[PDB]
DNA sequence: AAACTTGATTAGGGTG
DNA sequence: CACCGGAGCGGATCTCGCAGTCGACCACCCTAATCAAGTTT
DNA sequence: GCTGCGAGATCCGCTCCGGTG
DNA sequence: GCTGCGAGATCCGCTCCGGTG
């Protein structure tokens, strides 16, 4: 009873309907009735791309930026990815040279390790790029006309401008009020456990330390093995790799196959005895 | 509250009192025209009643 | 911290922060810490109105409309609220007279009982309003700077224009293609249980038949006391009024106090014996 | 299934398929199948007329059974315009089938094609049924009468046209306060419940069947067609009786 | 149906049982709380089961 | 409450307010005609309290 | 509130009522009022 | 021959 | 001593703006300044 | 050779403490 | 006296059937 289908198919090619009404009225199985509009051009072409996307907090000392026009005031904004502590400064022009100086300042305030930033020419500029390179830093490109990779800086442009609207009458200076907003959200905004971003950056700089971090080499390594079940039946043990770290009931491991970190439940582990 | 002129929202105005509450919008009086109005919650900046008092 | 508070208060008056960070760093109870910005001027000012809003399922034959400018083509669109079956027609001008004729047509297609529509002059026009009145119909006003009360018609302007972009090459007429889209989504779009809106409108017209409603009058009424417990102790029967309908373990009732329909669990009901 | 019991009654009394549906709450295409399958007596089915009033060509649509209608003003009786009109008309409804005369717009190749594009039964021919033709006549007479009432009262001809459409389809009522709207609607209900429930599913199937005597299963009988497969049941004519029967699927052997 | 949801109207809920027709609202059980309630008829979308 | 026609007791009506307690009768409004009325206590059935 | 709330803290040292009574006097937070009565050694 | 009312045709305020 | 109630906070739900300065020119409905056309004491 | 999360109001799921037939 | 909802594409869970020592 699936030979109604080419006619029903025609009736989509004519009258272009849902898999359901077509499914029912032609009384078929519905699923290939969906494969219709999968295979339609007309009812297909024009569908939208449902796509969630993602942002990268990324690693510590990874950063994100945009200029903002506040009340006709160029303000270039220095905004972390991972724990999202920030900075910003009012600027007279967006220019690559000016920009380069601004980032010299802010870079000097920290050890910022990398960046996401958009297609704005000053971000993009040759010696700007060479300056990131000069300093051994990773720029990454906010793609054109996607602020959403530039998420947090635009978010914070929101937050900030709200705070501006509070504070600026309290001051001689717009830029002391800029300092005030800067102060507050890098500090005075505190949440969860009642901690600023500043807490977290700085803390992590203490945790980003190389020596304690390098000292741990003395701790033992073991290697360990794994295998895969096809129709229930586990493969050979696919080699020995360091137990990168053990957990309870499972571990940290890498597949060189993916070159990517991985888990094995401790039953599918071989513990590999010491030298001796 | 505020209002839209070619869509362009007003400044925040009054403020004044919730007369009749509804979900997402209400009744309020225009002090200037002494006249009741219905305002989109988006354009309704809420306040606790006592104000400075 | 109870007397930390005026200083923390100052620190809001200075530095204008969230109830939380203030709550935690000054280590107080938070709730009056919210009553801060309740009582702040500054931070009270510039916050945004978090407000969800709602649209009306509203009434059988209750309706919603907006005109369209598809490819420079005025198309006035006839769109139900409750079950959201629709209609539309291409128009040469938006005008109140023209409009009035259009609605005469569409009104004649149905017994549409009411309307939401915006501030467009033709919707708003005097004799338009008098025409709704002339026919005993409820216009309601889509309000300034809320297409969102006009939700569905704009939604459907989306849906439709997608379907236009499919169908219009298949036809001599744009307006036969308009018929095609009209056809499809009022019919051929079918979902859930595989039913159009047309199903639901028409069904409900059968459902809304007055004779059946009038007939059920013969069925018995009882009244019932409901009552309310303060520190465990139920009030007088409040009052006594008809068990509008009984459920299992509870009922349908009205509080004349609210003049609004209500529930009482059958324990807090008094069943009121018959005449006899 | 009440369908074979309704068939039991019609085999006796020879009513209208209308009253078979109504009496037994069966489908109407079931019932129409009975009267067409009842040798003694041997929906969403329409007829059209263009019509001229006040030098205004108007297209009309007339359901053959409920008697409910539609009409719309026309620039010209052309096939193409009319093809648009039947787009819109099919838009307002879920029509199955049609009558008309041989009028050129109707008979036209892309038009008849378009009926096929819609999967419709179009019938052009000298429309011959005094059942239909009387009603179409009453329609147009009542109609342009009601125009002659309403048209002064309105800014638009087509608004008052709307007016008459209301009058007859809605405000005009009879019996228990049923307009042909209410009729049509109610018909669409159970008909589009049965049509979905039945015709989409399976077609042209045979089976062997038996009858339980005090619950004692009969011999296997037929081969006969599976006429309407039910939910846990089917519909079948026992060839000897010339009578329809409910058979439970357990007493069915479907012939693949 | 739909009720308070996150704020005001939530996302739609049920399909439930159409129990008693009133004017402007009616009472249906919450399958979640096993509890009879009200939904404004503007918070309703009516359906035949099958 | 009910009312008599040629003595034939009408159907019971209400339940309603005892608008005033009398001797042998009381006061009641007809909700239908919006009119105060008296009903002899035999044509009354008093309704017990919430208990 | 936060203008009432200090003033009631002033006044309880004078008049030493229930935290309830000041909640219900000044329209303050009760639990803060309770915090005063606890932090008021006098009712303690 | 001043004033007194009403119809006609372009300039501003709320809505798609 | 069991049951209900006021006060409290972690978690959960809903809507929305950051995207440079924003308007320019349409179409419809409603209101209004200004000019032209009559009489009347 | 790159990814929408964040600020702003509301509300249900819980506990701690007090009142009392 | 007025209120945001639905279409598109993914992602995870549940059910029926089949393979593995």
């Amino acid at each position: 009873w699936i030979e109604n289908i080419p006619l029903a198919e025609e009736e989509h090619n004519k009258w272009h309907q849902d898999a359901v009404s077509l499914h029912l009225e032609f009384g078929i199985p519905r699923t290939a009735a969906e494969d219709i509009v999968q295979q339609c051009d007309v009812c297909q072409e024009n569908k939208m791309p449902s796509t969630l996307r993602g942002s990268n907090k990324r690693g510590i000392d990874h950063w994100q930026v945009d200029y903002t026009h506040y009340e006709d005031k160029i303000i270039l904004v220095w905004v972390e990815t991972n724990s999202g502590l920030i900075y910003a400064e009012r600027v007279k022009g967006e220019t690559g040279q000016e920009f380069r100086v601004q980032t010299m300042k802010w870079y000097a305030m920290f050890a910022p390790k990398s960046l996401q930033s958009d297609n704005g020419p000053a971000f993009v500029a040759e010696s700007t790029q060479l300056l990131m390179k000069y300093l051994g830093i990773e720029h990454t490109t906010g793609i054109p006309w996607n602020p959403q990779s530039q998420a947090l800086v635009e978010r914070t442009h929101q937050t900030l401008k709200n705070t501006l609207e509070k504070l600026i009458p309290m001051f001689n200076a717009f830029e002391s009020a800029l300092a005030g907003t800067l102060i507050t959200l890098n500090i005075k905004r505190k949440g969860g456990l009642g901690t600023s971003p500043m807490d977290i950056f700085i803390f992590n700089k203490e945790q980003q330390r190389i020596q304690q971090q390098s000292k741990s080499k003395q701790e033992k390594i073991r290697f360990c093995y794994y295998r895969t079940r096809k129709r229930g039946h586990p493969g050979e043990w696919q080699g020995p790799t360091q137990v990168l770290w053990g957990g309870d009931g499972a571990i940290v491991v890498k597949d060189r196959g993916t070159d990517r970190y991985l888990v094995i439940a401790n039953k599918d582990v071989k513990f590999i005895p010491p030298p001796k | 509250y505020r209002t839209r002129k070619r869509g362009h929202p007003g400044e925040w105005q009054g403020p004044t009192q919730v007369l009749w509450g509804g979900d997402g919008a209400i009744v309020v009086k225009d002090r200037g025209t002494d006249r009741y109005l219905v305002i989109a919650n988006k354009d309704v900046k809420f306040i606790p009643p006592p104000k400075e008092i």
